């Protein structure tokens, strides 16, 4: 199917897309703009239907999916000053669509190392990767130790760019269980981590195979958390990772922690003063049966990013990862400025 | 310069489509460059550009957004080359509420004027069928009025209900109603002066009302 | 004749204005010019706060600040020119008799008039009834309307002659139930004059539910339709 | 019921503009008397 | 009428009426090298407003009212026929037009 554009008006994206095999169009969504606002025409990806046609700053526009389709990113997006949308371009999701391998390790790290570049401002040691593991028995053995195995050979990738992290290592079900605490003297010392997750095994949580996403959070809630105003905390870029099939039955909506969370951190609460940037949310999904409407609900929506992911076959991840590493490509370095406080012009 | 509009009437939040052609004294293409403006109802200026139509071949695509929250009334498209700011082109659209109806109403009388001493009256045709061809099964209210100036007199005693079978009507003015609508003993005064009909159909289903006007 | 060279139309006309937000980062500055003047400059925000203006230069303009949004007037109750009132009562298959009364809001008896009515799902209205009501002064009823039998007349169409400002000119027919189905749907009047059809009045009638209306949970201003199964 | 087509199998309509068609289109076909002939293909809207 | 030609006919075989979500051919005779430019408006518009639609007896409207000649024929002298027509006489024997200062005609 091609798209073709009014007099007047022109055409960004793929003017000729093709339905793949993996129930997806090819190529880039087709938007037709005139470029008379302050933000870009948004665009209407295919399979949903949008909500607003004014493109003024404060202006918004919302997203909705065909009946039986799940919507995948934000519904509802804000034209910010500085012409930029808020939150990140929808799609609509089937019941089969899943994701290549390749595909997922190549747009979570194209959105890891750049959240990862500027982290170098530069133990230690400036940056918290929260590892949360699902224990539940509604994932199964087979989907839960390719889940460890992916999480290894991503910290070998991380460590090949030579940054070591502070890392939290927590495998969930009725109840949390906290392998590695960021506050501990070892959470950086990349070699450590990976011992105990091969440690970990899936009969940890047998007796009790419930799956209380809530407390989870809650764990990784009370490792960022102070005892009551660190030093550092308005510097420090902090990354949660967790594997899940998005079936919570124990504990309720488990976004009400993320938004304590934010709180935590004072995203989100000042206008002029977002602080987006130093909180990320990634979203796997790995059991059998997988709910795209509460993983998505959780990963953060940043434009132009993914933190939503549906592994196809898994453990393909791992290798992936492994294929991936490699110690010539260099760490970037350009267009860096950062809020210091003394703030010398050539400093900005 | 002629400017086209893709509608007549347009509602509020949706896009302007116009068209400008660029002819010379002679009615063929020409680049040149033309300025555009965009009058409210109240006659100022909201949006101006100035564009070119060189390499275009005399064609100047363009559109204009429509706000949610905009005037109702009717907005003009004004346009004119830059070596001639006096000689002013335009064309306007109206933007109001509304929603396109099912069927059309036709208003024809029997003759395309009315003889005073005409003891006969004034016969008008009430053709009403919807916009796939089809003919409309509804009921008709059509009433009559007198115009003279800038000013319309109605007349509340011309109020009929003819029925609508078969997409269409017949109604008529018995010149009685006519002279008694005014007051003026003479009808010579009546000279010079025109009537109005204004018909309104309405189908069986009440799903759908039009007005049409002669 | 230097003199007509050396003579201004018109003063500078030169503006500077600019305005600063506190929810904006970064100013808003317009320039405004003797050609470009009486231009429409408008800057919109959704927000409700309290900003400050700078002009400078040399010149004259004008600012103006007008806000936009919902006020909560009501009052009305805006059944506009018209009181329709409508019940649904037994009788004496499961027959029924339903009496409309109407009144308008004016100094006038009201000119002809319009009777949208929409019996409820297996419902329809006693044909002999409609006769009537069809041959009463100031009422009529489409011939072809008469003709349908109980095959489909679950909408009717009640034209009329004038409706008195004064008292109610009321009336009323049966309306047996020719298909039974559990869950019926509340019918609904609509009165209105041939020549405005904005200004009017509409009403829903239903055997159980009162004054027609759906079961809604209501609370402030948000409302969730509780129209299903117990538990 | 038995019969009829799935309440769920129903593609319903939705395309209503107003208007539509606002493209352009050049005559380079061969020319015979003077009259250039094009033969566009276009899909009409679900509006009756 | 137009200088060239632009008619616009059915491409099909005439048939019966087009099906919501059809294809149909759409014919176009014209002029060759011309630009055509289309566009596609329900009648169910016009219904509430007919007015300002682009016509070509509109066109040549505003080409006639806009000669600069005003009287419909002949003069009060030879220097007037000219002047009435929009042509300027001048020759060196000393028979000259009357001068022109306003654009458009008189009244
Ligand atoms: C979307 O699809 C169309 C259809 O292919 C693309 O337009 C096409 O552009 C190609 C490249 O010039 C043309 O290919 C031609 O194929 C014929 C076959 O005999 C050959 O004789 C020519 O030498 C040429 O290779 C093709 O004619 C043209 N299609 C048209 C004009 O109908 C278009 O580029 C695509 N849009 C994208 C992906 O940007
Ligand atoms: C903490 O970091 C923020 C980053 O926005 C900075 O603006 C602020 O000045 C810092 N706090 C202090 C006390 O300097």
């Amino acid at each position: 199917i091609s798209f073709h554009c009014y007099d007047g008006y022109t055409l960004r994206g793929s003017a000729n897309r093709t339905c793949q095999v993996n129930g997806r169009w090819s190529g880039q969504t087709a938007i037709c703009d005139n470029g008379a606002g302050y933000c870009s025409n948004p665009g209407i990806p295919i399979g949903t239907r949008k909500v607003g046609s004014q493109y003024r700053l404060e202006d918004s526009v919302t997203y909705h999916c065909s009946r039986g389709l799940t919507l995948r990113g934000s519904q509802r997006r804000t034209c910010q000053e500085g012409g930029s949308w808020s939150g990140t371009e929808p799609s609509c999701q089937d019941s089969f669509m899943y994701d290549t391998p390749q595909e997922v390790a190549e747009a979570f790290l194209s959105s890891l190392t750049e959240t990862i570049e500027g982290v170098d401002a530069e133990p230690s040691g400036s940056m918290n990767i929260y590892l949360v593991l699902d224990g539940s028995g509604s994932i199964g053995a087979s989907d839960f130790t390719g889940a460890k195995k992916c999480l290894v050979n991503l910290i070998e990738k991380v460590a090949s760019y030579g940054v070591k992290p502070r890392y939290g290592l927590v495998t969930y079900a009725t109840y949390p269980k906290i392998w590695v605490k960021v506050s501990e003297a070892d959470s950086s010392n990349a070699d450590w981590v990976t011992k105990q997750l091969n440690e970990i095994n899936y009969e940890d949580h047998k007796l009790k195979s419930g799956t209380n996403t809530k407390k989870a959070l809650q764990a990784v809630y009370s490792m960022m958390s102070w005892p009551d105003p660190p030093e550092g905390w308005n510097r420090t870029r902090h990354v949660i990772i967790l594997m899940t099939d998005g079936l919570h039955n124990m504990g309720g909506d488990p976004i009400t922690v993320i938004d304590e969370i934010r709180d935590l951190l004072y995203i989100g609460k000042d206008r002029k003063n977002p602080r987006e940037d130093y909180l990320d949310v990634y979203v796997f999904g790995v059991g059998p049966l997988v709910n795209q409407v509460n993983i998505n609900a959780l990963a953060s929506k940043k434009d132009n990013e993914q933190h939503v992911f549906k592994v196809k076959d898994m453990e393909n991840l791992e290798d992936v990862f492994y294929q991936m590493i490699d110690e010539s490509q260099s760490l970037s370095l350009c267009g860096m400025v950062w809020e210091h406080r003394k703030g010398t012009d050539y400093h900005k | 310069l002629f400017i086209q509009t893709d509608k007549t009437i347009y509602t509020p939040g949706s896009t302007v489509l116009y068209r400008i052609f660029t002819v010379n004294h002679k009615l063929l293409p020409v680049g040149r460059t033309v300025m555009v403006n965009i009058e409210n109802p109240e006659g100022i200026p909201v949006k101006q550009d100035s564009l070119s139509s060189q390499n275009q071949l005399g064609v100047l695509p363009l559109s204009w957004d429509i706000p949610e929250l905009v005037n109702m009334g009717q907005w003009k498209i004004r346009a004119y080359y830059e070596n001639s700011p006096q000689q002013v082109f335009s064309t306007e659209f109206e933007v109001k509420e509304y929603v396109l109806p099912s069927f059309e109403v036709i208003v024809e009388p029997t003759e395309k004027f009315y003889y005073i001493y005409n003891e006969k009256g004034l016969e008008v045709t009430i053709t009403a069928r919807f916009l796939y061809g089809k003919k409309v099964e509804g009921t008709a209210f059509v009433i009559f009025g007198i115009q003279d100036g800038e000013q319309r007199i109605s007349l509340p005693e011309s109020l009929k209900r003819i029925p609508i079978e078969d997409g269409s009507g017949e109604v008529v003015l018995s010149r009685k109603v006519l002279l008694d609508g005014v007051q003026n003993p003479r009808a010579e005064d009546l000279v010079g002066k025109s009537l109005y009909v204004s018909a309104t159909v309405i189908l069986h289903s009440g799903s759908d009302m039009v007005q049409a006007e002669r | 004749a230097q003199y007509q060279k050396d003579a201004p139309d018109h003063q500078e006309l030169n503006l500077d204005v600019s305005l600063q937000l506190p929810s904006r980062s970064s100013k808003i500055t317009h320039r405004i010019h003797w050609e470009s003047a009486s231009l429409l400059r408008s800057e919109e925000t959704k927000e409700n706060e309290g900003f400050t203006v700078t002009a400078e230069g040399k010149g004259q303009g004008t600012l103006s600040v007008v806000t936009m949004y919902h006020a909560k007037a009501k009052d009305q109750l805006t059944c506009n020119k018209f009181d329709l009132k409508v019940t649904i009562k037994p009788a004496p298959k499961n027959t029924m008799i339903l009496e409309i009364c109407t009144r308008y809001r004016g100094d006038q008896d009201a000119t002809m008039s319009i009777l949208d009515i929409s019996m409820m799902t297996g419902f329809a209205p006693d044909t002999d009834d409609l006769k009537q009501l069809a041959n009463g002064v100031d009422r009529y009823i489409s011939k072809y309307e008469l003709d349908k039998a109980f095959s489909d007349r679950n909408t009717l169409i009640i034209y009329l002659d004038k409706v008195s400002h004064s008292e109610d000119d009321c009336l009323a027919f049966k309306v047996h139930q020719y298909f039974n189905v559990e869950l019926i749907q509340p019918g609904a009047v609509k009165v209105y004059a041939y020549y405005n059809l904005e200004e009017s009045c509409t009403r829903f009638y239903h055997p159980e539910k009162e004054d027609g209306k759906l079961n809604k949970l209501c609370r402030d201003e948000l409302c969730r339709c509780a129209e299903e199964n117990c538990f | 019921d038995e019969d009829i087509i799935a309440e769920e199998n129903i593609v319903s309509r939705s395309e209503f503009p107003e208007s539509w068609l606002w493209n352009v289109e050049d005559l380079k076909e061969p020319p015979k008397n003077g009259i250039s002939t094009k033969l566009m293909n276009i899909f009409l809207k679900d509006s009756i | 009428s137009c200088v060239g030609s632009l008619v616009v006919k059915s491409g099909q075989s005439e048939d019966r009426q087009p099906v919501p979500g059809q294809q149909m051919t759409l014919k176009i005779e014209g002029d060759h090298g011309a630009r055509v430019v289309l566009v596609a408006v329900d009648k169910g518009v016009f219904v509430l407003n007919k007015k300002n639609k682009l016509t070509q007896s509109k066109i040549w409207d505003v080409v006639e009212k806009a000669d600069i000649g005003c009287t419909p024929g002949s003069g009060k002298d030879y220097a007037g026929v000219f002047s009435d027509a929009g042509l300027t006489f001048t020759s060196s024997s000393g028979q000259q037009t009357a001068q022109r200062a306003e654009l458009q005609c008189p009244q």
